[PDB]
């Protein structure tokens, strides 16, 4: 029984590029869920299912973390039922979403003179992402119907695209750090409670 | 029997400043949340902020920054605290209390709110 | 590569019409394509947006009126204009996105007239 | 939600001249989704111009673009008979946004 | 198709600089990794450096860090390794290879190799 | 942002007759709906919660069924004391909640 | 972080079948263990990655297999070209990035 691992996913050094989202398991914690709280810098605290006022009464056999890096303007586009470049190709919900998500701001922690180019996501993808999987390729996407071969050229794309995080650059087009901590339950037992 | 008998409301100028309380009864008063929810004649019903059992206050995105929720225990009394207001915030507010069952969340006693108007 | 339009016409207010743009040396499932339309004496306008993945974005002014759906047999993509407008008037082009690249494939259109 | 307005709505101009077209926006957006597109009359567009320097390809050297932030700029080194068309900049948010059109003209 | 050649290479004293090259094309340098594999004669590979797109990320191995610095220019299309305090063990052929993974969930293979420069460290 | 319909806006029938409003949801929602009554200037009051449970003292008239984006709130006999603006709210999301329009039911 | 290949010199008749093998403690990541070709004086190729996969530009002949410790590296009927020094490599994450030793095979 300790502190569950909810200090290191909000304050780490180095954050994961939305296509290669990294995923912490949580079990056997006693949840301490009041850092989240009287924080005043997390600028969007939505729970699906589950209030956020009611956490500390609620038994929870697994939580899962996962930490993105998006664009301001399209942090809307995490949540159960919406489509877009990121819903659709990079992260997906299930519309029986069981959790909360959170994000702030990252102005400058992830920002540096003359672009940051470290932050990527997928451009180009045939179907549409199957919600909970992370699919990750370098495979050049094939537009047209002749098969290409490693060249890149006309009807030959890059699947990747770098962000462009500057300084001076506007609110909607800032860098976001954005985490989900699905409260999942299963079958099982809940071995975890509280 | 749980009565939410909220005061304070007037006329205000605009952008001036008010702190509408609701009073409780019949039950306790620090293990249940409060919400405020007012009423338009235009936009209907809606929710307008909340506070928690932990010291969390939570408002929407236009009534952030702008208004603030408190609590106080030894008195029974849940007080808004509405700064700089604006001319579309006509409307009678009304204190909920927060009740659940399992997962899902509800409000199950209401009071009878006070008629605020700017001018 | 071409991009060939059919479908236009006459059709009075209030109608129905049914647009097409058979494509070649481009797969129309694959990529995102975008209908754009150009009224006389105004600019070039968007009018809708369909994803490879079927997502579909429309923009304020046809919403709920136009519906946007493609076929991969015959390799044509549509448009199904719905409650006609006079202010519809104009010629529409269909253009292959390639998001960061720009539109670089397109058609000479179709020419839609409502009176 | 992204308003582009291209100043001037009309330059005159001759031939061999440098030409100066802006496509100023409304709030600061990423130059990595602005692409200038060219249309002679009765013709589908042509793309000239990705991001914010990089010539398409097939298309000559005379154009060449440059600026960052808010404020863009197309420049063409010599005007040339075929360079006399209308000429537009395209955004992208969480759709196209194109411009009100700029027409060059024979001083 | 891609490109891959490498410039610099020769005889010097134990106890100078040297600087190589591997200009490449046929591909976006911007979004692929580098690499660095030499090879001492008639022994076998081993692998050196490593640079990310943006030149910020370099993971040396382990019996080279101290004296190696790998550079990255983004606008030139050119890779970099500048050499120092060489020693006898440090002759071999330098081959510059494209890593062919993402770099964040895994990194390392190499899918197209340069040719390599033979570089001499005696008197 | 999560808008929420109902129809229809007006329902007028005679006393004892079978009375039933629709409530229907932007996107898929489950089953995290929350029925109201509000009296004309009087406070509103909750029947239904999760669209299958009644409230701790409720008339046994009152009923409800319906999942997904579409939910029935039925009434068997009308009563006269049953004429007030009804209301249907999510809780599926929060702590955003949002209520609907409104229906008004006429007694004629 | 070790390899060892063995046997480091394998005697084969042109055509025929040939097995390799890249055995070594310290099991794989999840597959990763690749396989390159280096005909003499000239830069090494990817045959195989992913432990079983075939490159760009890789014939039919070249099969890959194996899980955990063991792998092997399979050819069909050998055209008087794939005789040469084969290299196999861990690779995936951290600095320890290792390559095997030599596994040329012999005319006759
Ligand atoms: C991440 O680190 C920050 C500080 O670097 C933490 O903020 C502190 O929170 C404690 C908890 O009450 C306060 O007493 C401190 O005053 C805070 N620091 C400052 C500078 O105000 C934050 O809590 C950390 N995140 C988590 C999840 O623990």
């Amino acid at each position: 029984t300790n502190l569950c691992p909810f200090g290191e996913v909000f304050n780490a050094t180095r954050f994961a590029s939305v296509y290669a989202w990294n995923r912490k398991r949580i079990s056997n914690c006693v949840a301490d869920y009041s850092v989240l709280y009287n924080s005043a810098s997390f600028s969007t605290f939505k729970c699906y299912g589950v209030s956020p006022t009611k956490l500390n009464d609620l038994c929870f056999t697994n939580v899962y973390a996962d930490s993105f890096v998006i664009r301001g303007d399209e942090v809307r586009q995490i949540a159960p039922g919406q489509t877009g470049k990121i819903a659709d190709y990079n992260y997906k919900l299930p519309d029986d979403f069981t959790g909360c998500v959170i994000a702030w701001n990252s102005n400058n922690l992830d920002s540096k003179v003359g672009g940051n180019y470290n932050y990527r996501y997928r451009l180009f993808r045939k179907s549409n992402l199957k919600p909970f999987e992370r699919d990750i390729s370098t495979e050049i996407y094939q537009a047209g119907s002749k098969p290409c071969n490693g060249v890149e050229g006309f009807n030959c794309y890059f699947p990747l695209q770098s962000y462009g995080f500057q300084p001076t650059n506007g609110v909607g087009y800032q860098p976001y750090r954005v985490v989900v901590l699905s409260f999942e339950l299963l079958h099982a037992p809940a071995t975890v409670c509280g | 029997e749980v009565q939410l008998v909220e005061s304070g409301g007037g006329l205000v100028q605009p952008g001036g400043s008010l702190r509408l309380s609701c009073a409780a009864s019949g039950f306790t008063f620090s293990s249940y949340d409060m919400h405020w929810v007012r009423q338009t004649t235009g936009k209907g019903l809606e929710w307008v902020s909340t506070i928690g059992t932990a010291g969390d206050t939570y408002y929407p995105d236009s009534v952030k920054g702008r208004f603030t929720i408190s609590r106080e225990d030894a008195k029974n009394s849940l007080y808004l605290q509405m700064n700089s207001l604006r001319a579309g915030d006509t409307a009678v507010y009304y204190c909920a209390r927060g009740d659940s069952s399992g997962y899902y969340y509800y409000f199950d006693y209401w009071g009878q709110g006070t008629l605020l108007t700017v001018s | 590569v071409q991009l060939v339009e059919s479908g236009g016409g006459l059709v009075q207010p209030g109608g129905s019409l049914r647009l097409s743009c058979a494509a070649s040396g481009i797969t129309v499932s694959s990529n995102y394509m975008n209908w754009v339309r150009q009224a006389p004496g105004k600019g070039l306008e968007w009018v809708s947006l369909i994803y490879s993945g079927g997502s579909t974005y429309y923009a304020d002014s046809v919403k709920g009126r136009f519906t946007i759906s493609r076929d991969n047999s015959k390799n044509t993509l549509y448009l199904q204009m719905n409650s006609l407008r006079a202010e519809d008037t104009a010629v529409y082009h269909c253009a292959r996105d390639l998001v960061v690249y720009g539109m670089d494939v397109w058609g000479q259109g179709t020419t839609v007239t409502v009176s | 939600e992204i308003v582009l307005t291209q100043s001037p709505g009309t330059l005159s101009l001759s031939p061999g001249e440098r030409a100066t077209l802006s496509c100023r926006a409304s709030q600061s957006v990423s130059s990595s989704y602005l692409a200038w597109y060219q249309q002679k009359p009765g013709q589908a567009p042509r793309l000239l111009i990705y991001g914010a320097s990089s010539r398409a390809t097939g298309i000559p050297d005379r154009f060449s673009g440059s600026g960052s932030g808010t404020d863009f700029t197309l420049t063409i080194s010599r005007l040339e008979p075929e360079d006399f068309a209308v000429y537009y900049c395209q955004q992208y948010g969480s759709s196209p946004t194109f411009g009100q059109g700029t027409k060059l003209e024979i001083k | 198709q891609v490109q891959l050649v490498e410039s610099g290479g020769g005889v010097v004293q134990p106890g100078r600089s040297l600087r190589l090259s591997c200009a490449a094309s046929g591909f976006t340098f911007s979004s692929y990794g580098m690499h660095w594999v030499r090879q001492a004669p008639g022994k076998g590979l081993e692998w050196v450096a490593l640079i990310w797109f943006d030149g910020s990320n370099k993971y040396y191995a382990d019996s080279v860090k101290g004296r190696f610095t790998i550079s990255r220019d983004n606008s030139k299309n050119t890779l970099y390794l500048q050499m120092n305090s060489l020693r006898a063990e440090d002759t071999a052929v330098y081959y510059c290879a494209r890593d062919g993974l993402d770099l964040e969930w895994l990194f390392g293979l190499f899918d197209y190799w340069g040719q390599g420069t033979l570089v001499t460290v005696s008197s | 942002d999560i808008q929420m319909t109902q129809s229809p806006s007006s329902l007028s029938a005679a006393v004892g007759d079978r009375v039933t409003i629709t409530c229907r949801a932007s996107q898929s929602i489950g089953s995290y709906l929350n029925w109201y009554q509000q009296k004309p200037g009087k406070a509103p009051k909750l029947l239904i919660y999760a669209a299958s449970s009644l409230q701790s003292g409720v008339p046994s008239r009152f009923s409800g069924s319906g999942s997904g984006t579409d939910f029935t709130l039925t009434i068997s006999s009308l009563q006269p004391e049953d004429f007030a603006i009804y209301y249907c709210q999510q809780s599926y999301v929060s702590p955003t909640y949002t209520f609907g329009p409104g229906t008004k039911v006429d007694i004629k």
